[PDB]
């Protein structure tokens, strides 16, 4: 995995040692290089893992993450480089830089062969997004944004390293593929109790679980652009990647301890749902939306059956380019009004419709739309769960339906009606924005037509 | 025909003829505790390093 770390490394004297007005070209094609190498771990078996070094490994579930990592990076040097357009030259290196060694850590998160690595490098990732919060946030509450997001991920993480530390003990190892031949059936008392809690809190608040979400509609709302990119791109699904990881050493003590946490998920993805349909912001409605749909991942690695992990990492890929398309979007109408109140300019297919055509395209795949890896998704997570219990049909179709309903309100708010007045300053659709949401969504298309590499470690 | 003795001589160390047997256990002491082994052997390098958690070396 050295071949892609040591790229992402060049890339800091790659921006530091740019002439000032190359910063942001260099870094983009230099990325979109590595994205371009991403592609070489596609090397996998059927039986077995690509496994290269003691160090790093990569299965078929850190796969497709990879991908959507490093192509994510080019895609947040796109969406910041206007409102950072009359910010220090220092400063803007100094954000690129976050945004390179934010893919730095994220890239050896998703390879750690060792679980207390995957430790290390799950909780590094926070301060480069506390750095991009706290620092190039917009409002006055962006401190009190990443105070919730340093505190919650932390405290969640925190019983996790003793519970990683004491599988280190008595296991040997936190190998995750000697783990594999050594794991132990973990019976029903207190101790493996708190140790379940200890092993899954720290993922149910990066998911998010319902309960502890309330970090996000602030983290996902002070940000700027490339900060909320990332953080409903790939740092909600670090949460279900662990998840993945650590409910190997979980059984069976899951199969009933975690009834209160789908009955969380459960109730959650309809809370959010309802709650996104009324929401006045507009990049709060995204975030609860992600909420709502983190939460179906939740219950598919919850009931750990193979069509709900096939679903739940569709789920996680799709999700990630929907929810940054959704993001830049948002973006892309408060570059011109600068309000995110999303009532506030209406009727924008009159003034952008090729812009409303992203939308258009953006709200069918969040609606999950077939025949898109958004639906495949939901439909095997909907599945697993109807195998899981029958009754629980009932809570899926009705989230399905407030995920229809607020997706086409956003699309008929933002998009449709008659437009705003007192608005003026709607500019026509820069080659820079539209190139954004085209390279969101032409792979998240082209991903329809061979979905087989975005469906985890068991297709 | 006593002589008086100078000084320095009844201070001397002198040595003394006996038949009695020297004391070989005068403090009555038990038997020593056995001491801990002593390292032996050439010092060869560490199984595959640290094997602190992750460190290869
Ligand atoms: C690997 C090789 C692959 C080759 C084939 C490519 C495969 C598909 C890739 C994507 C294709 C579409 C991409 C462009 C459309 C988006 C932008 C847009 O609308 O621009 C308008 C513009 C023309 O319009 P305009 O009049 O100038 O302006 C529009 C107005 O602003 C007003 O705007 P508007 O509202 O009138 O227009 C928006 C309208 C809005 O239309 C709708 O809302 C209706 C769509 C939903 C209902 C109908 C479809 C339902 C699903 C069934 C069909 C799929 C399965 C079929 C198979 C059989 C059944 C299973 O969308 C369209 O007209 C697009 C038609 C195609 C829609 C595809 C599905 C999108 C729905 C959401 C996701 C659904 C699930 C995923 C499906 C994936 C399929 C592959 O289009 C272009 O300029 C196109 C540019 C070239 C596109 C190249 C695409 C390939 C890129 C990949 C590169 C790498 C591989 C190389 C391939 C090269 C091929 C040449
Ligand atoms: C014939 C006679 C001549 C022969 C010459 C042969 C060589 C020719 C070239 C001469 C130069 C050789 C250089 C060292 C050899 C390569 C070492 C290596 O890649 O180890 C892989 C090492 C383990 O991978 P592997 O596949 O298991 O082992 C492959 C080999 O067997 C590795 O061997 P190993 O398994 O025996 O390694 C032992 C162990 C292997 O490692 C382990 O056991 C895993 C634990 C490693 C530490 C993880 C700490 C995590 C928490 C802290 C994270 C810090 C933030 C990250 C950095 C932020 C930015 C500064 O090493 C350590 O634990 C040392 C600590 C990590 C330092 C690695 C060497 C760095 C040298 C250059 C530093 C330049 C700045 C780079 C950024 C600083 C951080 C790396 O990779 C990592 O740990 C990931 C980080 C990447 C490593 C550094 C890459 C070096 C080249 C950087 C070029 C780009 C610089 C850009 C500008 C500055 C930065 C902005």
């Amino acid at each position: 995995m050295l071949k892609y770390i040591i790229p992402t490394m060049m890339l800091m004297p790659l921006t530091w040692l740019s002439k000032n007005s190359m910063i942001w070209i260099n870094t983009t094609l230099h990325s979109l290089l590595i994205s371009l190498t991403s592609l070489l771990l596609l090397n996998q078996f059927g039986d077995n893992s690509l496994n290269f070094s003691l160090t790093f490994f990569s299965d078929s579930l850190s796969t497709p993450l990879l991908i959507l990592t490093m192509w994510l990076l080019p895609l947040m040097l796109m969406a910041s480089q206007h409102h950072l357009s009359k910010e220090n030259l220092a400063r803007k290196k100094l954000f690129i830089s976050m945004l390179i060694l934010l893919q730095l850590f994220l890239i050896m998160t998703f390879t750690a062969t060792e679980l207390i690595f995957f430790y290390i490098m799950f909780e590094a990732t926070l301060v480069p997004t506390l750095i991009i919060i706290t620092r190039w946030g917009n409002q006055t509450e962006r401190l009190n944004a990443g105070l919730y997001f340093l505190f919650y991920t932390l405290a969640g993480s925190l019983p996790l390293l003793v519970a990683l530390i004491y599988i280190q003990n008595t296991m040997g190892s936190l190998n995750f593929l000697i783990l594999q031949y050594w794991v132990q059936p973990m019976p029903n008392s207190w101790s493996n109790t708190f140790m379940w809690l200890a092993c899954m809190m720290a993922f149910m608040v990066k998911m998010p679980l319902y309960g502890l979400h309330l970090w996000l509609p602030k983290a996902h709302v002070e940000a700027p652009i490339a900060g909320s990119m990332v953080l409903a791109a790939i740092l909600l699904k670090l949460g279900g990647y662990g998840m993945m990881r650590i409910t190997l050493l979980l059984n069976p003590i899951t199969d009933f301890m975690a009834y209160p946490f789908i009955m969380l998920s459960l109730w959650g993805m309809i809370m959010t749902s309802s709650i996104c349909l009324r929401q006045t912001d507009l990049k709060s409605l995204i975030a609860y939306s992600s909420v709502s749909h983190m939460a179906l991942v939740i219950v598919a690695i919850l009931i750990q059956t193979p069509w709900s992990y096939m679903g739940a990492t569709a789920l996680m890929i799709a999700h990630g380019l929907t929810s940054s398309m959704l993001f830049c979007l948002a973006n892309s109408n408060y570059e011109r009004v600068h309000s995110r109140t999303m009532i506030l300019a209406r009727g924008l297919q009159t003034l952008l419709p090729l812009m409303a055509a992203w939308w258009l395209l953006a709200s069918l795949t969040n609606l999950a739309l077939p025949p898109s890896i958004n639906l495949i998704g939901e439909l095997f997570v909907v599945m697993s769960t109807f195998s899981w219990s029958n009754i629980t049909i009932i809570l899926m179709g009705l989230n399905m339906v407030i995920t229809a309903l607020y997706s086409l309100y956003m699309l008929i708010t933002t998009q449709r009606g008659k437009h705003t007045h007192h608005i003026n300053n709607i500019l026509p659709s820069f080659t820079r924005e539209n190139a954004l949401m085209s390279l969101h969504m032409l792979p998240l298309l082209l991903l329809s037509l061979n979905p087989k590499i975005i469906l985890g470690p068991l297709y | 025909g006593w002589v008086r003795p100078d000084l320095g001589e009844l201070s001397k160390v002198t040595k003394v003829k006996t038949d009695r047997p020297l004391p070989e256990n005068p403090y009555h002491s038990r038997a020593r505790p056995e001491p801990n082994p002593e390292v032996e052997g050439d010092l060869k390098p560490a199984r595959h390093g640290s094997r602190l958690f992750f460190w290869t070396m």
